[PDB]
RNA sequence: CGCGGAGCCUCGGUUGGCCUCGGAUAGCCGGUCCCGGGUCCGGUGCGGAGUGCCCUUCGUCCUGGGAAACGGGGCGCGGCCGGAGAGGCGGCCGCCCCCUCGCCCGUCACGCACCGCACGUUCGUGGGGAACCUGGCGCUAAACCAUUCGUAGACGACCUGCU
């Protein structure tokens, strides 16, 4: 708890004192997230699909951005993707607005 | 006490032909033209002559404070007339004890930049007023030579580049460095 | 907001956004609207609504939507968004958006 | 008298115009005040800005969302001065205060109507010319009014449509004067009756 | 044809600051704003014409739903127009800021 | 600016006060506010008047300051001020302004019919003058 | 879409309009000749004036003279154009269609002339609500609950899915 929620006078609780209530699910805008990669989706090219959008020029493996077993609580990413540095708001499957 | 009448007349040479659009003095001479409005002062301006063209200015029931603005108008008009026939010229020396202040003039005399003031790395860049052209002299080793028509723009441009070279956090009874206005002259010395 | 113009063929994943219950509806949204792209008296209404929007508006915003059938999610209802168009004059950014 | 009263706000002192408006609104009399950026306040600018910034500090510190509502447009600063001259806690003063419409700039119901001027509230009448004054449009800009640039671009657009109106109205005035010389042998009888009884000097 | 009465505003009752006397009304006649300009009006009949829900009788016609409270202008009030008026029954406070007719009956012109 | 000056001999027009509507002449000046003032031919005996009552005209008489009554009377009579006034437009505007006020109910009727006819001809004529200015067919 | 009709219910105010320069104030306004200017000419206790201007309403019939004749009138049709700050408005044309009347000054007589007496005169086909007849032209939905979801959750709310 918060032990004191205000003095005697003003004879009211001010708006600045910590109170209990809703946590999370608030709209937030955070800035200066750097893009690290704009990834290409699975495209079917010569009859069989090219799936190497997590390859680098140092790795050269034929692997997708999907971890083994897929992204947890999400699914798999077959479309174009953006790789941002760090953490962003929301759960998995949250629609993000990126401007 | 409010004085019934306080006038002061200004002689105008034959080079300049000033006009009066109300309380706006448009002076026009060989070095260009100038313009100020005096519509923050309640006076009457009138051209007098037909051959010599004086300029009077009257106040009509002024108190003491209003009676001071008459001769200021006359002094501003006379600095317009000196500005469009002779023009204004400020020579300012660069004083330094150890680190030579390097001034190089940027685009067509509109911007100066000052490199080595007290031996430091930040580069002062101070823009002149519109109409003031700065220059580096050839008569002496290090003086700026900036010049123009209007006195309140030539003088402001010297004040910007003098307050740009302020010594901070030191005693300024030693450390006398900076660029300081050395004389207030004219072009076309009569 | 001055004037809004929609396209002729809006897909069902975007038309699903306009309903609270897709399953009980008769799917009638933008059906009287789309006929004025194949009309003449309603056709001439459209380019008057572009040219007035060309001569009054200062801000243009395109109305775009995602396409949820490429995503592995349960949701089929797409998300609409106004994305504004920077750069150029208003007449320049308008016929860009019509293409 | 059922029409509204359209007052130009420009050149008028704030509280001299407000006592004029507040007495009319209590006597019936719908009144519209347009162009509230032109309203002047006497005393130099910095002095009057401090009185608004001193007002911006009065807020209920327990919950300032309940507090004094500090309106920042020039039309809504003027609207609170005339409210302070009204008995606005009663039904009579609340029914007064909605006979008053205030506007920034001149909106398109009132741009094609001729404005009135109250001479007992003008700056050129009520101040000595060597006294400093301020503008309500400038002072609202430094306290947080978002829109003096867009309101200035719409006032300069209104005026150039209004110059075209004037020089066409004035073009008909010299055709009417041209007509009075064409027809003067057939209206000399009627211009004698009007000149006898005090019309037509 | 024509208006034939002069239009006036019901301003308020004869009052002090913290007392009002409802038996005397205060009127502002449009057009007169000085006390020397108000001697014309000092005996004139005056009416407060209003409408209500039920029909009442009309002298000289079928039952309308207009009703009248009649009064007289008795004296001047102040230095700028503003006569005061005595009505047969006191004016309702609903009427404050509405129209009162001033009539040109009993004449002295 | 400032064509009309308070000086000795300046003829003023009294705008309000008890002597309202009378021409009068400035004889001497007192203390920035008042003026010694005399109308010998307009029934205003010599007295003091504030300058805010009086409105300056264009007429100046020639007599020295604080002369007696007879020297401002005869300066009034030659270069006759009473007949130069009531020939200016400003005395004509006053003459028209009061005869509009002393206009009876029947004279307002005769003016109403006359002005209604007079504006029919003028309005008819400007229809013709602006449709003849409309007959223009040049690039 | 009609005023198309018939009646109602209910809320009342109101008693002719002004359709627009921008501004200056120790200065303004209006015309004009030469390249929006300079000249020039006027006005300025603003008369090209809000201390103003415009509309004016007894109705008709006899009958003349002026103004007119390039006109008037149509919720006449058809087209065009202007206006976005709250456009909610304002124009210009083409064809039809009736009227030579309406505006001033006159002849000529007439209308409940209701017998001294109040709420008369407008806006106004006002607003609002129901019901009816008459025509045309049209139109055929969602929302909530239940259900499912878990990006949500104390409960409601929110996010979802269902030939
Ligand atoms: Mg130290
Ligand atoms: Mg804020
Ligand atoms: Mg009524």
């Amino acid at each position: 708890k918060v032990a004191c929620i205000g003095a005697w006078h003003p004879a009211r609780v001010a708006f600045s004192v910590a109170r209990a209530g809703q946590k999370g699910y608030h709209h937030r805008t955070e800035i200066n997230k750097k893009i690290y990669k704009i990834g290409q989706g699975y495209l079917i090219k010569d009859g069989k699909l090219i799936k190497n959008n997590a390859s680098t020029d140092y790795d050269l493996s034929d692997k997708s951005i999907n971890p083994l077993g897929g992204f947890v609580h999400y699914g798999e990413v077959t479309n174009d993707f953006v790789m941002l540095k760090g953490c962003v708001v929301g759960t998995k499957k949250r629609v993000l607005t990126l401007r | 006490m409010k004085t019934i009448l306080s006038n002061q007349t200004v002689d105008i040479p034959e080079n300049v032909d000033i006009t009066l659009k109300g309380r706006t003095v448009i002076v026009k001479g060989p070095r260009g033209t100038l313009r100020r409005d005096f519509n923050h002062i309640n006076v009457e301006l009138s051209l007098l002559g037909k051959k010599k063209k004086r300029l009077r200015v009257d106040k009509w029931w002024g108190n003491r404070k209003e009676l001071a603005t008459v001769r200021t108008i006359c002094s501003h008009v006379q600095n317009m007339i000196k500005g469009v026939t002779l023009g204004f010229r400020y020579k300012m020396r660069s004083v330094y004890a150890h680190f030579p202040i390097n001034v190089v003039i940027q685009e067509n005399g509109s911007l100066v930049e000052i490199r080595n003031f007290l031996g430091e790395k930040y580069i002062r860049r101070v823009r002149m007023r519109p109409g003031v052209a700065c220059s580096v002299s050839q008569a002496q080793k290090d003086e700026l030579i900036l010049e123009g028509n209007d006195i309140e723009l030539v003088s402001n441009s010297a004040a910007l580049i003098q307050q740009a070279t302020t010594v901070k956090n030191k005693d300024i009874r030693k450390f006398l460095d900076g660029i300081y206005v050395s004389e207030k002259g004219t072009v076309q010395q009569a | 907001t001055f004037k809004t113009v929609f396209a002729e063929h809006i897909s069902d994943e975007c038309k699903r956004r306009f309903y609270k219950n897709w399953h009980k509806s008769k799917k009638k949204a933008f059906t009287k609207y789309c006929k004025k792209w194949q009309d003449e008296d309603g056709k001439k209404q459209l380019e008057k609504d572009f040219s007035s929007m060309k001569k009054y508006c200062q801000v243009i915003r395109v109305i775009a939507h995602t396409q949820m059938r490429l995503l592995p999610l349960r949701q089929k209802k797409a998300h609409l968004m106004e994305i504004q168009v920077n750069g150029g004059t208003v007449a320049e950014k308008l016929d860009w958006a019509r293409e | 008298e059922v029409q509204v009263l359209v007052l130009d706000g420009r050149g008028h002192l704030l509280g001299r115009l407000a006592a004029i408006v507040a007495k009319q609104v209590l006597l019936g009399r719908k009144v519209v005040v347009v162009r509230c950026e032109g309203i002047n306040i006497s005393g130099n600018f910095y002095r009057n800005k401090l009185k608004y910034l001193a007002f911006l500090r009065k807020r209920m510190n327990t919950n300032p969302s309940r507090g004094p509502y500090h309106f920042r447009a020039p039309s809504r600063i003027f609207w609170r001065t005339v409210r302070g001259m009204l008995p606005h806690k009663t039904k009579r003063g609340q029914a007064a205060l909605d006979r008053l419409k205030v506007f920034d700039g001149i909106p398109p119901p009132y741009d094609k109507k001729k404005r009135m001027v109250v001479p007992a509230a003008l700056k050129v009448v009520r101040l000595k010319p060597t006294r400093k004054f301020a503008y309500l449009g400038r002072l609202a800009h430094e306290v947080g009014w978002k829109y003096q640039a867009v309101t200035a671009t719409l006032e300069e657009k209104r005026k150039e449509k209004a110059k075209i109106h004037y020089r066409k109205k004035k073009q008909l005035m010299r055709l009417r004067k041209q007509a009075e010389k064409n027809v003067e042998k057939k209206i000399d009888k009627y211009t004698e009756v009007l000149k006898t009884h005090g019309l037509l000097v | 044809s024509g208006r034939l009465w002069s239009k006036a505003i019901f301003a308020g009752y004869k009052r002090g600051l913290r007392n009002q006397r409802e038996h005397t009304a205060l009127l502002k006649i449009e057009g007169v704003y000085a006390r020397d300009e108000t001697e014309f009006y000092l005996g004139k009949r005056c009416a407060y014409v209003y409408k209500a829900k039920n029909n009442t009788v009309t002298p000289g016609g079928k039952p309308n739903k207009t009703r009248v409270i009649w009064g007289k202008v008795t004296r001047a009030h102040g230095n700028s127009g503003m006569v005061r008026a005595k009505f047969r029954s006191n004016l309702p406070a609903k009427a404050i800021g509405h129209r009162i007719r001033v009539m040109l009956y009993p004449s002295r012109i | 600016v400032f064509r009309r000056f308070v000086e000795v001999g300046r003829v003023a027009y009294v705008s309000f006060g008890p002597h309202a509507g009378k021409l009068v002449a400035i004889v001497d000046v007192i203390d920035q506010n008042r003026a010694l003032v005399d109308g010998p031919c307009t029934q205003v005996r010599r007295q003091a008047m504030p300058f805010k009552c009086m409105q300056l005209t264009d007429f100046i008489l020639k007599f020295p300051h604080s002369a007696h009554q007879k020297y401002v009377r005869q300066a009034w009579q030659k270069a006759d001020i009473n007949t130069k006034w009531a020939a200016t437009r400003w005395a004509k505007k006053i003459e028209a302004r009061e005869r509009k006020a002393k206009m009876t109910d029947f004279d307002r009727f005769k003016v109403m019919k006359a002005k209604k006819m007079r504006n029919r001809i003028i309005k008819n004529e400007v229809k013709k003058l602006q449709k003849a200015a409309l007959l223009k067919a040049s690039p």
